[PDB]
């Protein structure tokens, strides 16, 4: 058994991480102040969830977390809120004033003021761990300390633990709920600073949860807290594999194994289905077909994109609920002939595929109905580069006229860095079009 | 996270009387700084503008400046005049007759030690101050003159925060002094150098509003600056309401601010009021906030493009129907907002309305129109300057005209920079 | 199409599904890049406060 | 009130529909790199598919399927004929065709194997090249693959059609152009009217160097032609004139001789390939119209040539289709304030 540390950097980070925590505990049995009763190891042990949650003497489950943001409003929600005993008050890091929606501003001002005492934090949780694999990094790629100060993090976090693996949950700007003009300039920032820290990158693209919202919850305005139950059901399915038995994504290094065979194209499209709105009164419960079905529908995808015009390095099928391997045969054998599923020469065409008896578990009171069976879609296709497409161009348009620039070069930051992280992503963009026309 | 809020000389005094009256109304917070409203949203961020004080009382950051003591003498004895600290009330006793280098150089510099004093202590009992607003006018002699010499002075001392300034622009059709000009050229050179963000406040879009669509033949000043407080409401309600964006001064120049010197916002206000029943939609509210009529800089927003906008809905409404209106005005105008800032319109919603609405909404426009303002102070001037009319007042007080001049081509680069974007 | 490496366990079970084969800087250097913002930083706010002094 | 956004400036038929647009009142122009389009005409080279259907408060669509190259390239279109079950190696209407890349996968080597087959069978064996100017029709094919690898690019030979349907008077040759719509629900609707692209040069089975009795380009045919348009103006001859020949003729009608196997051959490849390329659950939506070539021959067999996905129409016809593309594709999605076309279903 081999430990994973949740790192949560900014709003978005933090919510999310709440979201997901929250979702872990149900999942687990452990209640609000850290008890789960059926934990007859008292004080410790090997468990599965014990690569998420350390044990106190007083039979207290707490998350190898810590939550850092550069502003103390967020956090000091989750410290007067109903998880407040669940964590460990070092563990929630804040500072005085936030970034301003700047990257530079966390990456260098306010960043390198705070950088010691995070890493101070991370390693007092490290030094619990009998075999540390490494770190799960929630941010936005939009806010200034979710881009700034992430890619400083994880930079340090490269020297101070090169062996282990690092994973981002990256929530990707969309005008419908972004609170800054300057959030392309952030995410290409960032991108590129991280590009070399980060072995796997899961992408949300807010745009899409909002429109799943939208269409499947009947929600007609959703809130961040519609878009982070989503995300959190998505990230706990994604993670269900390291916190449970069984024999499919283990480790970390096994997500790079399975995911990422080109360790730059590391940004894997998340499908999920299905999303049923808690106030339907008749629901027909899907099958194992009709959800494996809906992972090639773009309108499910995390991000926006077609992967008919794109070509596959790799897919993962994570079911919780009733499924049988055979269903799942089945499904995918019916599925081949009816649609466009082209993988790239040099690799095999097929499916890894783990299945958690287990349903998902709902908030309840949520948005989300239970259901007996569910599918997260884990594909590595060329067709996540169209979310490049789109970033590098809002880039471009703003860049041109050196629009607000002055603000990252008032902080120190010099202007060279942009163009610098512009070409790097024209690098990106081109590697995602060899390796997929 | 505190701001302190400065206002200087008669128009800034009047103005920052008239926005301590209605935000803390807004908050719940009477004549006496006793908190008495029902909600809990009035308290979140009320350390933002108050400093709260023995006896759970609140006592509003605000330091009150002048060099003649009758319109401070004036704020005391109104309505809301003891919920100020009276330590800060700092005035001088000469006045400064309408005159930039009187409040600048000569009287101003005599007062402004201790005003910098009040700031100071202001300042050390904050926990993360954010900056400083400033209400005064541009065609005075105390505000013009010396707000800008207060506001380079702060610059020098906290180089590091923001300054805000509400700036109310003169006009021919509600004149003091022929100088009016003078003083008002030589502040935007100050402004443009020294703050981050400037609401340009046109008395004349002022008058013309009281006058052609509130139907008030003789506007006074008080129902200019009805207008006024209602603006300053609108345009500061997500700096002291807790909402989904928590904002600061800071994140509106960072989003506003394209380019440094360009910093001159055109606000707007919606439903219009005179000091009614029918209630507004959200497509009325809509229309009238980006509607000429609305804006209280008199410019044409036709005659240039937006670089930015922030919008902000007060009241309980539809947030999809906002969010469709305010798509709706971009995607049917989109030839009016620059295509190389993408989204460059940010819409905010505050569930508590102003008093005595049941919904309204706010407009804050960085639009190269506003160049319009600029052009219309620099003919005034140049009409006396190039007879260098009047310039005796101000070199008797030790100005070269040298310094006109200088102030002068700095604005009229402004404009030419204006000009740039516009055609970008 | 032929179905490999299942496991199985109380839990649930895991397979794969074939359907056709194969056709950093240093600490130091990080620091370094930290203190030369901060002293264009630090210079800018001296041209700043050199040109209100004057 | 709708705005539209105009990439292909050098489009003839998009040209029209843009000024049919305007004149509505109901729709106005946006400069070419607005985002805020409702439609838009793109480009025929990188058009940014990745762009569309991300503009919140927009319906947005677009004159192109994502995807349509595939049929609408000659390499291409062979590859896809032969790989596909729906049309499959064993296709009636497709000739013989084959992909070869130049000297500096490739299929020469299965040509060859058929290729000397025709020649010992003592079969017409003509093949014609080409890729996607530098034709080569022959009889023997170390004339052709010689002439491939001069030039640089991949390229196509397929069973040349030795035994056309010849017009008389004239004894001469043709193309059948039909001009295809697909809409943003994947209706395929043919244009009522086609056009014969005729050559004005009796067809000369002797030397296939001469290009002028075998190959049926309008360009070709006005420069370099003895009597351009001796027959029929511009060299052209409409539906109605044809099915008056085939009538008086050949004892028939257009519409069953030949017509039946134009709307099968269409139907079966945009069916082909709707999986690829619907936009049916899309972000945005696509439309596109489609010039698919036709040569009939002597036994009244219609056979498929060239699918191209950018074609001009006739000038008599642009006025009555770039209107119809306005009324099936663009104002189906976007209202404003007996039809031209056959709707091909089965
Ligand atoms: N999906 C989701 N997105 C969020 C959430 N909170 C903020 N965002 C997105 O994150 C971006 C803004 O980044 P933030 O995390 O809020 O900014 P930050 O990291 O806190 O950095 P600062 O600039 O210092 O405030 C915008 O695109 C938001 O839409 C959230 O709770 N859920
Ligand atoms: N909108 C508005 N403008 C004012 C008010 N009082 C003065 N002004 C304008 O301010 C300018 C005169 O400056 P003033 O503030 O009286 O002089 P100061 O006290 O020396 O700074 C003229 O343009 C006046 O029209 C007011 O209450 N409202
Ligand atoms: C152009 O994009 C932006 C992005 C962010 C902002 N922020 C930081 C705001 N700040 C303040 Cl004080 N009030 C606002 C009122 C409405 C609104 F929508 C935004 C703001 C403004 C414009
Ligand atoms: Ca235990
Ligand atoms: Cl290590
Ligand atoms: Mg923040
Ligand atoms: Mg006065």
């Amino acid at each position: 058994m081999r430990e994973c540390i949740s790192i949560h950097v900014g709003q978005a980070g933090v919510q999310i991480g709440n979201a997901c925590w929250e979702l872990y505990c149900l999942e687990h049995g452990i209640q609000p102040d850290g008890q789960m009763p059926s934990d007859k190891t008292i004080g410790g042990g090997d468990d599965s969830f014990n690569t998420f949650f350390s044990e106190t003497g007083a039979g207290k489950h707490v998350p190898r977390a810590v939550f850092v943001d550069l502003e103390p409003t967020v956090i000091d929600e989750v410290r007067t809120g109903t998880y407040r005993q669940l964590f460990h008050p070092e563990q929630l890091i804040t500072g005085k004033e936030d970034a301003a929606n700047n990257y530079a501003r966390g990456h260098y001002t306010i960043g390198k003021e705070i950088i010691d005492l995070v890493l101070d934090r991370i390693r007092k949780l490290a030094d619990q761990c009998t075999g540390l694999q490494g770190f799960l990094v929630f941010h936005s790629f939009g806010g200034g300390t979710g881009s700034g100060f992430t890619s400083l993090l994880m930079e340090r976090l490269s020297v101070d633990y090169g062996k282990k693996s690092k994973l981002e949950f990256s929530i990707y700007p969309a005008p419908q709920v972004s609170t800054a003009v300057v959030e392309p300039y952030n995410s290409i920032l960032t991108t590129h600073t991280t590009l070399e820290h980060s072995d796997c990158a899961f992408m949300v693209d807010n745009e899409a949860i909002y429109d799943i919202c939208r269409r499947n919850l009947d929600i007609e305005r959703p809130t961040y807290t519609n878009l982070n139950r989503l995300i959190s059901q998505i990230v706990s399915s994604i993670t269900a594999s390291l916190r449970f038995d069984g024999a499919l994504n283990v480790d970390l290094t096994e997500f790079q194994t399975n995911l990422v065979p080109y360790p730059r194209i590391h940004f894997p499209l998340a499908t999920y289905a299905p999303v049923i709105s808690a106030e339907k009164a008749y629901h027909e419960q899907l099958s194992v077909a009709e959800i494996t079905n809906a992972c090639f529908e773009p309108a499910n995808q995390m991000v926006k994109c077609d992967p008919r015009h794109g070509k596959y390095m790799a897919c993962c099928l994570l079911y919780r609920g009733d499924v049988v391997p055979k269903d799942v045969n089945a499904a995918i054998a019916t599925i081949k002939t009816k649609r466009s599923i082209q993988f790239v020469d040099w690799c095999p065409t097929g499916f890894k595929v783990g299945i958690n008896y287990q349903p998902p578990t709902v908030v309840p009171g949520g948005d989300l109905a239970k259901v007996q069976r569910a599918v997260c879609m884990l594909s590595n296709t060329t067709a996540i580069a169209e979310a490049w497409a789109r970033l590098d161009h809002k880039f471009d348009l703003m860049y041109a006229k050196r629009a607000f620039v002055h603000w990252y070069v008032g902080e120190g930051m010099e202007e060279g860095e942009f163009s610098e992280a512009r070409e790097d992503m024209a690098a990106l963009e081109k590697d995602y079009e060899e390796v997929g026309v | 996270r505190e701001i302190v809020h400065i206002q200087a000389g008669q128009c800034g005094n009047q103005i920052g009387a008239k926005f301590w009256e209605v935000i803390s109304d807004e908050h719940g917070i009477d004549p006496t700084g006793s908190y008495h409203g029902d909600s809990d949203l009035q308290l979140e961020r009320i350390n933002v503008y108050y400093n709260e004080a023995t006896g759970n009382k609140y006592v509003p950051r605000a330091i009150l400046v002048d060099l003649e003591p009758g319109t401070m003498d004036s704020v005391r004895s109104g309505p809301f005049g003891q919920i100020f600290r009276p330590d800060n009330f700092v005035f001088g006793q000469s006045g400064a007759g309408n005159n930039w280098a009187k409040g600048h150089y000569t009287e101003g510099a005599e007062l402004v030690d201790s005003v910098l004093d009040v700031v100071r202590k202001e300042s050390e009992s904050c926990d993360c101050l954010q900056g400083f607003q400033l209400t005064h006018s541009l065609g005075g002699g105390t505000g013009s003159g010396m707000g800008t010499l207060l506001i380079s002075k702060i610059r020098e001392e906290y180089p590091d925060r923001i300054m805000n300034t509400f700036s109310v622009m003169p006009s021919p059709k509600v004149s003091d002094t022929v100088v009016e000009p003078y003083n008002a050229t030589l502040s935007v050179h100050q402004l443009v150098e020294n703050t981050d963000e400037t609401y340009c406040i046109d008395n004349e879009a002022l008058y013309d509003i009281c006058f052609r669509t509130l139907k008030l033949t003789t506007p006074t000043y008080g129902d200019l600056n009805h207008l006024v407080s209602a603006t300053m409401s609108g345009v500061t309600t997500c700096l002291r309401f807790p909402g989904q964006l928590n904002a600061d001064l800071r994140k509106l120049a960072v989003n506003m601010v394209p380019f440094p010197r360009l910093h001159f916002f055109m606000p707007g206000f919606a439903p219009l009021t005179s000091r009614q029943y029918r209630a507004l939609t959200v497509p009325e509210l809509t229309q009238q906030m980006f509607d000429s009529k609305n804006m209280m800089a008199a410019c044409d927003p036709r005659h240039g493009r937006y670089l930015t906008v922030a919008a902000i809905f007060r009241g309980r409404m539809s947030m999809k129907e906002v969010d469709e209106q305010m798509l709706n005005v971009q995607n049917k105008n989109s030839s009016y907002f620059v295509e190389w800032i993408p989204n460059n319109v940010k819409t905010a919603v505050c569930d508590i309305p102003p008093r005595g609405l049941k919904m309204s909404a706010t407009f804050i426009g960085n639009s190269t129109a506003i160049q319009e303002l600029f052009k219309r102070i620099s003919e005034q001037f140049t009409a006396m300057f190039r007879r260098k009319a009047f310039l005796h007042w101000y070199t008797g007080e030790g100005m070269d005209e040298m310094e006109f001049t200088e102030a002068e081509s700095n604005m009229n680069d402004l404009v030419s920079e204006y000009q740039q974007y516009q055609d970008a | 199409m032929e179905v490999i490496e299942l496991n199985k366990c109380t839990s649930g079970q895991s397979f794969e599904v074939i359907l056709k084969p194969p056709s950093d800087p240093s600490l130091e250097e990080i620091q370094k890049k930290l203190e030369a913002a901060e002293e264009r930083r630090k210079y800018q706010e001296a041209e700043l406060l050199k040109h209100l002094a004057e | 009130m709708y705005t539209f956004v105009v990439r292909d400036e050098n489009s003839s038929v998009y040209a029209e529909v843009s000024r049919l647009l305007l004149a509505t009142g109901q729709w106005k122009r946006l400069r070419k790199d607005n985002p805020r389009f409702n439609l838009m005409l793109g480009e025929r080279n990188r058009l940014p598919f990745g762009r569309l259907g991300h503009e919140p408060g927009l319906v947005q669509l677009v004159n192109y399927y994502r995807g349509a190259d595939k049929l609408c390239r000659k390499a291409s279109l062979v590859k896809l004929i032969k790989t596909s079950p729906e049309l499959s190696e064993s296709c009636t209407w497709f000739p013989e065709s084959y992909v070869i890349y130049p000297t500096n996968t490739d299929e020469r080597e299965v040509f060859l194997a058929a290729y000397n087959r025709r020649r010992e069978g003592r079969e017409g064996n003509v093949w014609i090249a080409k890729s996607s100017e530098g034709i080569l029709i022959s009889s023997e094919a170390s004339e052709l693959l010689d002439f491939i690898d001069e030039q640089g690019q991949v390229h196509v030979i397929q069973k040349y059609l030795e035994k056309p349907l010849l017009l008389e008077p004239g004894h001469r040759k043709f193309d059948i152009r039909s001009w295809v719509l697909v809409d943003h629900l994947y209706n395929i609707y043919l244009y009522r009217e086609g056009v014969l692209r005729t050559s004005s040069e009796p067809y000369n089975s002797a030397n296939f160097q001469d290009k002028t009795c075998h190959l049926t380009n309008h360009c070709i045919q006005k420069e370099y032609s003895k009597n351009y348009g001796r027959y029929e103006e511009g060299n052209e001859m409409f539906f109605e004139e044809f099915n008056q020949y085939l009538m008086d003729a050949l004892n028939t009608t257009l519409e069953n001789s030949i017509l039946l196997q134009i709307k099968h051959i269409i139907r079966s490849c945009l069916m082909c390939i709707e999986p690829a390329i619907s936009t049916k659950h899309l972000h945005y939506q696509s439309f596109q119209l489609f010039g698919f070539d036709f040569m009939v021959d002597e036994e009244l067999k219609v056979w498929l040539i060239e699918v191209n996905g950018a074609p001009a129409c006739a000038q008599k016809l642009y006025a009555e289709l770039c209107q119809g593309i306005v009324d099936v594709a663009i104002s189906s999605v976007f209202p404003l304030a007996t039809s031209i076309f056959i709707k091909l279903h089965h």
